[PDB]
């Protein structure tokens, strides 16, 4: 929860050969998997691209080996959901990040003269990998969001870290196209309304802070340079270091589940219908809970979409 | 159990009906077959389920001979108004074996006919049928006319038959058509192609059938030439032998010419398949009736030549055939050429041991040397392998024919022809990282056919690029100057360590130490010939032998020095040498920077790499570069 | 035949240059037409760091005497033959021989031919696997100066030569493993797209059939 992830990976190893079930045993098994990627990019240096990229490497390793027990650890009746999305968006946005690290050194592999003779595309390759990261990151954002709304069940901390997430994912985006797809729009300056926000955790502190600085880093060199510019890649990556060597936080609806409220949804009914008459259906839901049914938050109306 | 078909039961309501019209039975028949894969029915919406299709279609594949066929060729047989053709049968056999190949086993009936309509089916698809929609004049005979589709679909599966169960329906190809023993010896070959390795009877095969085909192709026209007023009579249409319609839809009947080759693009995608379903088991086998089963046929044409029967006509001839392919473009031919060659011929050089210890031994050997030297000669411009080309080298240089001085000069300027055009396939030979035995053998061979070439020339203008060249000890020599172009890259390879004395016998006569170089001059305008071009000197630039790095830094007018620092692959010294010499025109010349120059950058920073490989020289030129702009 | 190493990718996806000069000439020699571009193409980083990792790839690069195939291969209009394979594919809808005797942009124009007709192959076709017999992706002499041209095309001619199709084109060739292989190891950062792309269009494997 904190990010002492050494000490989490030491006692989750421990923890193995003392359960009896085999998918407790996958469980801690990825929790142990988790913490050692996650402690794996803990050694990232300020400016070393290349040692950033091993580490990604390394804990990209660890999270795939930690994916699969988890996976292996689900079962009926405890699905894990959650904690499957959350740990498969999390080795996305990494992988994102190794990408983004190798644009960094496609700046190095040189663009075609045919290209260079006539204002984005004389950048070669790299325009177009921006423009597919950009993409990519901003999916992942959304990616994000899907699971902050299906996080119904969730405390509130646990939905803040989604946020943190889904933000450091737009921030990589907005440097990316403010800075090579699109300087002459990048909009306002970034006025920060909350200012010295009042953080939860230190989590928050440290990653509102990461934002702060790489904002203010894309805001001093917006139009200072060609998109062609070493300074870009070495902002990018510079983001892609400070928004990595802040450990990441496992929130509680990663380990207790306290909610628990579904929809049974019967609806009247292979039926055949006419082609002149039109269907009537009828759909009818009860909300279900367990044990404290409001205990984050409570539901007002329900919105039934039909397609 | 069943006596009747798919066909008679979708008829006993159709023809009951309305009597359909021939074609549209021919077409229901056709459909009714029901030879389609039942499994590519729920690829699209996953319906009928495919959990017992899969085990259906194993059985399925393996089916037995029911007697229903025989009962519906009885029944045709035995009514004259029957309508039923063979030709559905036939498309389902060949659809059913053509599926049967991918999961074919030997515990399963990849084919099985139950029916003896063959020779009936035969006979009734070579007859005319009049058409109801066109009527010949009475007693005029009119032309004989097939299907296209009848004509395409009763070859392979016909075909297919004879070859697969040669015992009793292989007994009617074996008296009637020899392409077909033509086709088991291609299959006994294992490789369809046209003509087959085991087809090289070039005077029983394709003599006849040439002056065979010439005497038909004229009946036919003349034939033709009579029907064709009547023809145009009716219909006013032009006619053109490129354009025209019959002969890519018929063809006469003429079992004993030469077999049809297939086009480049149906043999590719045969050849796919062909080593999957390994078909040159099956041939093995059949050797009744024999067309002349590959390895009968090896022996024969074995103690046909190497016994002491052979003569000069029939061996001189098959080698002419077998060495004109080596010259094709086509890698497959010479690849099968060379492999039949080693395996009618027949501890370095194993797979090519057979042309330097089995073909010197044979009685009629110097009667056919001349004609091999050529087609190997032809074919080292067309040969890709180096272990070939080492062999031909290593050949073209024991058994070398020396007498004729129009012969060795045709032989050097091959050879200068491999040295220089074949740049790839020369440093592949003598790549630096693995100096092999059989290098060492082919760079021997190479020195030594050069020196005894030049040696004879010297003892002593064809073609317009002859130059007279002239020697600083009294010599005269006529000779190409892509030969002279050779012996130098021979010589920028280095010395062989297995012999010593021709390399430097060879350095010696062409560049002999503190004496003036060799000057060439044209046969015709008597002008000094640029015998180290460009491309040349900067070759013997990089050779690791001080002499030609000595030779070639001579009088070099500054451009070309510009040139050759940007070059890559310099050696060292090779490169402190250039350098050197660029300060020395530097200190001579400063105009350099003007004219030649392109831009100062780059070559400064290259300067910067040359002396941070530990080379010497350059400061003046690097002072010079740096005064115009800063590094 | 020789593959890339792993460690020579790993180099190569994070340009580090001291680990790219510790590598045997057999295995540089795959990497040669991108570094020899790195190496005398117009830097795009124009920074001091980058300017000496670039010295220091061409005093790598100086030793290496097939550098000069490659540095002739960079000397082509691409314009020219840009416009030709444009307008070629516009028409549409021994060969090794006649590589070998080529200068440069001859060359380039046979294996840039014979890859845009693979392309359209593999774009008729719905799905079906087949394999267009080359003689120059088989010829194993040949296969070096092939992915180096090869390479020099892709690099040139982004647009028309997308990645992610040469690789689907690829593996209808004799040797398209290793082509694709080095080809990826020449532009590090397309392993991720090449990947996927490869997986999306594997939608038909008819029971692991070739």
């Amino acid at each position: 929860r904190m990010g002492n992830h050494d000490m989490a990976k030491e006692l989750y190893q421990s923890l193995l050969t003392q359960v009896a079930s085999e998918h407790f045993y996958f469980w801690l098994n990825s929790l142990k998997e988790f913490s050692h990627a996650e402690q794996c990019l803990t050694g990232l240096q300020e400016e070393n691209y290349s040692s950033a990229l091993s580490c990604i490497a390394e804990s990209l390793k660890f999270y795939h080996k930690g994916i699969a027990s988890l996976t292996a650890a689900s079962t009926p009746l405890n699905p894990l959901s959650f904690q499957c999305e959350f740990v498969k968006l999390r080795i996305d946005l990494l992988q994102a990040f190794s990408q983004l690290i190798c644009t960094c050194n496609s700046l190095k592999t040189s663009p075609p003269p045919a290209i260079a003779t006539t204002d984005l595309q004389r950048c070669g390759r790299i325009s177009n990998q921006m423009k597919q990261s950009m993409e990519e990151f901003r999916s992942l954002a959304s990616r994000y969001g899907d699971l902050y709304q299906a996080s119904f069940d969730a405390d509130s901390a646990t939905l803040r870290n989604v946020e943190l997430q889904q933000q450091s994912c737009l921030l990589i985006s907005h440097a990316i196209e403010a800075l090579i797809l699109d300087p002459e729009s990048a909009s306002f300056q970034e006025y920060g309304s909350t200012g010295t926000a009042h953080a939860d955790s230190e989590y928050e502190r440290r990653m509102m802070s990461v934002y702060n600085h790489v904002l203010e880093e894309v805001e001093s060199l917006n139009r200072k340079y060609t998109p062609v510019s070493y300074m870009h890649t070495a902002c990018l990556c510079n983001a892609i270091i400070a928004l990595l060597k802040v450990p990441l936080s496992f929130q509680r609806y990663f380990f207790q589940k306290l909610q628990s409220t579904s929809i049974k949804l019967a609806l009247s009914p292979p039926i055949a219908v006419q082609n002149n008459q039109q269907l009537a259906l009828k759909v009818e839901g009860v909300v279900q809970h367990g044990s404290k049914p409001g205990l984050f938050r409570k539901i007002q109306s329900v919105c039934l979409n039909v397609s | 159990a069943i006596q009747r078909d798919a066909v008679w039961w979708l008829h006993t309501v159709v023809p009951s009906i309305s009597k359909l019209a021939p074609k549209d039975y021919v077409h229901c028949l056709h459909k009714v077959l029901f030879t389609e894969q039942p499994e590519t029915y729920y690829k699209w919406d996953n319906w009928p389920p495919e959990s017992d299709r899969n085990f259906f279609l194993r059985l399925c594949s393996e089916v037995p001979i029911l007697e229903d066929t025989l009962m519906r060729i009885l029944v045709i047989g035995l009514s004259r108004e029957l309508p039923l053709g063979p030709a559905d049968a036939m498309e389902l056999a060949d659809h059913l074996v053509k599926r049967a190949a991918a999961v074919q086993a030997d515990d399963v009936e990849v084919l099985k006919v139950g029916r003896t309509q063959l020779i009936d089916a035969v006979l009734n698809l070579c007859t005319y049928h009049h058409p109801e929609n066109i009527q010949l004049p009475p007693g005029y005979q009119p032309p004989n006319l097939a299907i296209s589709t009848l004509y395409w679909k009763a070859w392979p599966l016909l075909l297919v038959v004879a070859a697969f169960n040669p015992e009793n329906i292989g007994l009617a190809a074996w008296e009637e058509y020899p392409t077909l023993k033509m086709l088991m010896e291609m299959v006994m070959t294992n490789n369809y192609s046209y003509p087959p390795c085991t087809l090289t009877d070039e005077e029983t095969r394709t003599e006849m059938l040439n002056r065979e085909l010439q005497t038909a192709q004229r009946e036919k026209q003349e034939i033709l030439a009579f029907e064709g007023h009547l023809a145009a009579a009716s219909t006013k249409q032009t006619i053109t032998e490129s354009s025209s319609l019959l002969l890519s839809q018929l063809t006469s009947l003429d079992p004993q010419g030469p077999p049809r080759r297939p086009p480049p693009h149906i043999l590719d995608q045969v050849k796919s398949l062909n080593q999957s379903l390994r078909l040159g088991h099956l041939l093995c086998r059949s050797r009744n009736p024999d067309f002349l089963k590959q390895r009968q046929l090896l022996g024969r044409l074995q103690d046909l030549l190497l016994g002491p029967k052979a003569d000069e006509q029939t061996t001189c001839e098959v080698l002419d055939y077998f060495l004109r392919r080596l010259g094709s473009s086509q890698v497959a031919s010479r690849v099968l050429a060379m492999k039949g060659l080693s395996l009618v011929l027949s501890d370095v050089l194993q797979g090519y041991q057979w042309l330097l210890r089995d073909l010197p031994r044979l009685p009629l050997f110097d009667s056919v040397r001349s004609t091999t030297a050529l087609a190997l000669q032809q074919a080292i411009h067309m040969e890709t392998d180096p272990q070939t080309i080492s062999a031909y080298l290593i050949y073209l240089s024991q058994h070398t024919p020396v007498e004729e001085q129009a012969q060795h000069s045709d032989l050097a300027l091959d050879v200068a022809r491999l040295v220089v055009e074949r740049s790839t396939i020369m440093s592949h030979l003598f790549s630096k990282l693995s100096p092999s035995a059989a290098s060492d053998a082919v760079l021997s061979a190479l020195l030594s056919i050069f020196s005894r070439y030049v040696r004879r020339m010297r003892q002593s203008s064809e073609s317009q690029d002859q130059v007279f060249l002239r020697w600083s000890s009294g010599e005269t020599a006529t000779m190409h100057i892509l030969v002279v172009h050779a012996m130098v890259i021979l010589l920028t390879l280095g010395p062989p360590r297995a012999d010593d004395s021709e390399f430097q016998a060879l350095l010696d006569i062409w560049f002999p130490e503190e004496k003036p170089l060799p000057t060439a001059f044209l046969v015709d305008t008597s002008e000094e010939a640029l015998l180290l071009p460009d491309w040349l000197k900067l070759r013997m630039i990089r050779s690791e032998v001080l002499r030609l790095v000595d030779a070639a830094l001579q009088d070099l007018e500054p451009q070309q020095l510009l040139l050759f620092v940007q070059s890559f692959g310099i050696p060292v010294s090779s490169m402190s040498k250039l350098l050197q010499f660029l300060d020395q025109a530097v200190a001579h010349d400063p105009q350099t920077l003007e004219q030649n120059i392109m831009d100062k950058n780059y070559m400064a920073h290259l300067v910067e790499v040359q002396h941070e490989r530990g080379a010497s020289g350059g400061q003046t030129f690097h002072s010079l570069l740096t005064a115009s702009l800063p590094p | 035949l020789q593959f890339v190493s792993p460690f020579a990718f790993e180099a190569m996806q994070k340009v580090d240059v001291v680990c790219l000069a510790s590598l045997s000439d057999p295995e540089l020699r795959l990497l040669l037409p991108c570094l020899v571009r790195m190496a005398l193409c117009a830097p795009a980083d124009q920074s001091q760091s980058w300017a000496q990792d670039k010295k220091l790839i061409l005093r790598l690069l100086s030793g290496v005497e097939a550098v000069n195939s490659i540095v002739a291969l960079l000397s082509v209009d691409f314009h020219a033959l840009e416009q030709d394979a444009s307008k070629e594919q516009q028409l549409r809808h021994g060969l090794t021989l006649e590589f070998e005797h080529s200068d440069s942009p001859r060359r380039l124009r046979l294996v840039l031919s014979e890859l845009l007709a693979i392309m359209n192959k593999v774009s008729e076709s719905n799905g079906e696997f087949f394999f267009k017999s080359s003689e120059l992706f088989e010829s194993p002499v040949y296969l070096e100066e092939a992915a180096d041209v090869l390479c020099i095309l892709q690099a040139e001619l982004p647009s028309l030569l997308p990645i992610v199709d040469v690789a689907e084109a690829l593996l209808h060739v004799r040797n398209g493993a290793w082509f694709l292989c080095l080809l990826v190891a020449n532009v590090p950062d397309s392993f991720n797209e090449v990947c996927r792309g490869l997986i999306k269009n594997g939608e038909r494997q008819d029971e692991e059939s070739l």
